[PDB]
């Protein structure tokens, strides 16, 4: 049917959701953006530097069976923030199911 | 219920510069735009999901809550639409440049006579953008026109207890108004707390070639649920309940 996501709500500044990557799902949560195409988490091979990742859910590919590599370099830049990693391929659950 | 969608390509992140996601309770984001303006043209969750014929109807809708102790503080519905969270009927708007989920607005009208993006302008609907924002000039009449006082980089605070003698603010979106009443377009924030609101308006220029742009984020998502239409390219709002 439709699949509702449930949202958090952090201040009225902040809505995120939970989705899964990998086989078994790694859960993350993420807002929904209606203002950007790409799809992103922290890596758990994040440089030092990446001190946000530090604090925050990041995914290894190792323990998901469903993963097929991409390596290919990524920089987006949000009128806020910047990040960079490398692009991968797995399973998106929504929920995380 | 829940989907799976399949070989879906998307970003590790190892470097992520400044404060920004420091201070964000989420880990990652979830684009939702067209796929125009994606990062090596990685095709977008939706259209991964479209593709692989998971839903119904290629639509999915977004109710925001609007007070934070709330449970839920949201919902975004895949596929379809939730009538439990929003009043009367859905009008639509046709989405101009299909990138963002761009709208043409009318014009802003501050009920205290000012009226802004005369002539009409563009706005794109962006759920990731907390306020609404304008250009520079024109939020900066906006806000002296309803008594803000500067922040600090376009945004602008009101004394909560001066919330009341505030004017609303209408949008006009395909011929409707859209009413704001001054508890939807401000927000309560604290440190040492309370009595500092938001105006809910930020003054940002977006420049050329894609800009300038109104963008309607979460305060106006917040007063009208929201709807996605991938079949259709256009936009839907209905009071939310
Ligand atoms: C990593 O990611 C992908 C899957 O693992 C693969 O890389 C990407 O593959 C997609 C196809 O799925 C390519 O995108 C296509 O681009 C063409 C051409 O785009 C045209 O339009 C743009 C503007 O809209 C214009 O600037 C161009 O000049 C073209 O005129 C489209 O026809 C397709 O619909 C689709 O969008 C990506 O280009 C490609 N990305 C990159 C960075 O290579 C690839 O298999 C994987 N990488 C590796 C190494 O395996
Ligand atoms: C939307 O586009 C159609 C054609 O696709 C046009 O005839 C219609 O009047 C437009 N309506 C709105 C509400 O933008």
């Amino acid at each position: 049917g439709p699949i509702p996501e449930v949202l958090k709500n952090y201040m009225d500044a902040q809505y995120y959701g939970e989705i899964g990557i990998g086989t078994p799902p790694q859960c993350f949560t993420v807002v929904f953006d209606t203002g950007s195409s790409n799809l992103w988490v922290p890596s758990i091979h994040c440089k030092l530097l990446d001190i946000a990742c530090w604090i925050h859910h990041k995914y290894n590919s190792d323990k998901s069976s469903t993963y097929v590599k991409n390596g290919t370099s990524f920089d987006i830049h949000y009128g806020s923030g910047s990040l960079s990693g490398y692009l991968s391929q797995d399973t998106v659950s929504v929920p995380c199911q | 219920g829940g989907v799976k969608v399949e070989r879906q390509v998307f970003g590790e992140a190892t470097k992520q510069p400044g404060i920004t996601f420091i201070a964000a309770k989420f880990d990652g984001i979830l684009g939702m735009a067209y796929p125009r303006i994606s990062v090596n043209n990685v095709l977008p969750v939706f259209d991964n999901l479209m593709q692989q014929k998971l839903v119904d109807q290629n639509i999915f809708s977004f109710y925001l809550s609007r007070d934070p102790d709330a449970q839920p503080g949201g919902e975004l519905m895949l596929g379809g639409t939730d009538s439990k969270y929003y009043k009367g009927s859905l009008s639509y708007l046709n989405v101009t440049r299909k990138a963002y989920w761009q709208v043409h607005l009318d014009q802003v009208e501050v009920a205290s006579g000012l009226t802004l993006c005369k002539e009409g302008c563009e706005a794109i609907v962006d759920t990731g953008t907390s306020l609404m924002v304008g250009p520079v000039d024109e939020v900066r009449e906006l806000q002296k026109a309803i008594g803000a006082v500067p922040l600090i980089q376009g945004e602008y605070m009101i004394p909560c207890e001066k919330v009341s003698t505030l004017p609303a603010i209408t949008l006009k979106l395909g011929g409707k108004g859209y009413k704001l009443s001054p508890e939807d377009y401000t927000l309560k924030v604290s440190q040492a707390g309370k009595t500092l609101c938001l105006s809910g308006f930020m003054g940002m220029d977006i420049p050329p070639p894609s800009g300038p742009l109104w963008i309607l984020g979460d305060v106006f998502i917040g007063r009208y649920y929201t709807v996605f239409d991938r079949d259709n390219n256009r936009v839907g709002f209905a009071e939310a309940a």
